[PDB]
């Protein structure tokens, strides 16, 4: 069921294999890579049900 | 078996790096290295 | 060198290709001629020697512990690591704190025996890197 | 528990009951292997409704003795489990011309296990044979087949034609008799053949012994299940010709689906315990 | 194959025809050990030509059967590999006072096999056994020979005389009847010494069991050819005195060498079809 969930939102698995960065990913790090192009600059938007 | 004797040695060497030093060390001391695993297989529930 | 053993030489090229590349820290890297050598054969020897004894030094409550944590806790690291393992309440068979503390103390020695082969003699401990990234201060040199 | 029949004489029933009491002792354990038993049915001599019943009581009692006896593969399977991994240790000691290819079959043989499901046992032996004969050919250095999708045939290797004719002949009776296995054909030990090849020859001898029993058990059981429903599809229409109470009362027993032997286990005791009420429904004498 | 004789009575023939089927059960496997069979030759009661020739069909018949039976290496030859696998496995375990000297003793013990040739199988046991007995004394730190050129005689370590008085009888009783196949797996295990040293005594005894049957195989086959060659040359001077088409033809049959297996078997097969062409030379009644 978890495979269908990440595919539904499109979210990638952290990696196909466990690099030390993956343990660093749970240590607390900038998980997201910068976009290849950002004509609009910084982006943000939260959520409130 | 009955007792594990100490084996002191003084060993001057031009080697300084820890990796290169231990590798050549296993040639002269391979017999005692054989004794270590041998004590394990003979004695379950014993961990030298 | 482990994959090169026990497998077809044509299959080795498929593994050497993905392994020779290193994309670590932005810049790409590649290993020149990683020829198999007797220097690897002794390097594989100390790893193969540590590969076995750590399985003997490991406590029954140690190697089993990862399989038991999945029964209740669930997490990302627990799932991604569990797939690498082979597919296969309850009391511990025995708990001897003096016998168990001894099993761990010996286990650390083989790890240092195994970890050091990928370790290298550290030489620098840089503090404040220069903005140009063309120079940096260092300590502990030698 | 006793089988019921309409017009059959007591002299005929004794020949039939003894056929079931000692069916394992009899050569060729199959109903088609004994057409004379169907000549005891009273075929043509009696009405077609009764002919379906005299057979239906036999198919239920023939299937019942099979479920009651049940072949014991597990005893031979324990010997197969010991001979299995014992071949693998010889393979690590034996050099090959391609070190990587040899593990691909040895790794499957080291993975061997026996799940409680007997349905997969015909498949468990197959990978045990793919790990066997393909490995033995590498020791002989004879070329393996390279055709895509073509698993190698499984048979004894490098035996004399008189020798192949003998040990293989026992397997033909293993299909005819899955119960009273009688091996005692032991002279495959090296003398001339390589020692790793000899364990593979004993390994195939165990694997052929398993597949012949599991296939005959799957076949004879699947065969009787089809024959029982064929008795029902005809009898329900033959009983449609009359609307008498006893003629209709039998149809209610047949309403059950006879999938597997599970419904037959209820169908048999129910048909016998209440047989007296409709015994006159079938014409006799 | 088809033995034939001149002066023997029909009652003497049935006793010899039964000797083929009954040879396996007979105590003391030696025609010299059963003089009464040789007293049936009719010596000092018939002409010397028929008498000396009478033994030749019997000695060749005694020779044709021994090769036909073959020593029953069967599972017992495989059993030597089983106990050898245990001593070879524990030789990597127990510490010794050396390292590289015992290292060669273990690898040569791991090289033991069984050749496709039957005669050469003794050569593997002849060397692998001596390498194993030396290893057992090293666990005891028992003195080993240092004198030049001497091989250590086989000798069990730390075994009581209560078994030594009987265990030699098994080595002699199997020598008394080479056809017999006794596994002789008694309670060899003991609380004394250790699992390694006890495994050695179980293994060293298995090599003596093979060496005794193997030397017995040449104890007769090499000996009977020396006897047939002795009976042959003595027959030449007797047949030579007469000049006839049959008396000269009998000398030609003896020209073939007694040596080697098939060359000795050729002496009988040539004589079977040609038995009647020279029969007139031998007086009867």
């Amino acid at each position: 069921v978890d495979r269908w969930i990440r595919h539904a939102a499109g979210v990638e698995r952290p990696q196909l294999l466990d690099t030390e960065t993956i343990s660093m990913l749970t240590f607390g790090s900038m998980s997201e890579r910068n976009a290849a192009a950002t004509v609009h600059g910084q982006k943000a938007a939260c959520e409130l049900i | 078996g009955p007792e594990t004797r100490p084996g002191i040695y003084v060993l001057t060497s031009s080697i300084a790096h820890w990796q290169t030093l231990v590798d050549v060390a296993r040639g002269k001391f391979a017999r005692e290295r054989c004794s270590f695993v041998n004590r394990r297989i003979t004695r379950p529930r014993q961990i030298p | 060198g482990l994959f090169s053993l026990d497998r077809s030489y044509e299959e080795v090229k498929a593994a050497v290709q993905q392994l020779q590349t290193i994309t670590f820290r932005d810049a790409t890297f590649t290993i020149p001629d990683p020829v198999i050598d007797q220097h690897l054969l002794i390097d594989m020897k100390t790893a193969c020697l540590s590969m076995s004894m750590v399985a003997n030094l490991a406590s029954e409550l140690t190697m089993t512990y990862v399989r038991k944590l999945a029964l209740e806790d669930s997490s990302m690291l627990l799932v991604k690591c569990q797939e690498l393992l082979m597919r296969l309440p309850a009391r511990p068979q025995h708990v001897s704190p003096d016998d168990e503390i001894a099993r761990l103390s010996a286990l650390f020695v083989m790890l240092r025996q195994l970890d050091d082969l990928i370790r290298e003699q550290v030489v620098f401990t840089v503090c404040d890197v220069s903005p140009d990234n063309k120079s940096a201060t260092c300590i502990f040199k030698g | 528990m006793s089988l019921q029949f309409i017009g059959l004489q007591r002299r005929d029933v004794v020949a039939l009951v003894n056929f079931l009491r000692h069916l394992t002792q009899k050569p060729d354990v199959d109903l088609e292997a004994h057409p004379k038993i169907l000549k005891k049915c009273g075929e043509k001599r009696l009405h077609r409704r009764t002919v379906l019943f005299n057979e239906l009581m036999l198919w239920l009692g023939y299937y019942r003795e099979l479920r009651f006896h049940n072949p014991d593969l597990s005893s031979v399977l324990e010997e197969f489990e010991v001979r299995c991994v014992a071949v693998a240790r010889r393979g690590y000691t034996y050099p090959f011309g391609d070190r990587g290819k040899a593990r691909d079959h040895l790794a499957v043989l080291d993975r061997t296990e026996f799940d409680t499901d007997v349905r997969h046992d015909a498949e468990i032996v197959e990978r045990a044979l793919v790990s066997a004969v393909i490995l033995a050919k590498m020791s002989v250095r004879e070329t393996l087949v390279t055709a895509i999708g073509q698993t190698e045939p499984i048979a004894f290797v490098h035996l004399k034609d008189t020798e192949v004719q003998r040990i293989e002949e026992n397997l033909e009776g293993v299909r005819r008799n899955m119960f009273c296995v009688k091996p005692l054909d032991l002279n495959l030990d090296r003398h001339a053949n390589t020692a790793l090849v000899n364990a593979v020859n004993k390994l195939v001898y165990t694997g052929r012994l398993i597949m012949n029993v599991r296939r005959s058990w799957e076949e004879l059981e699947r065969k009787c299940l089809a024959r029982i429903q064929e008795r029902c599809k005809l009898l329900v229409k033959e009983l449609r010709m009359c609307l008498s109470f006893d003629s209709n009362y039998c149809r209610n027993i047949l309403k059950h689906a006879v999938e597997n032997g599970d419904s037959a286990d209820t169908l048999l005791e129910l048909l016998i315990e209440d047989f007296d009420i409709y015994v006159d429904s079938f014409p006799q004498s």
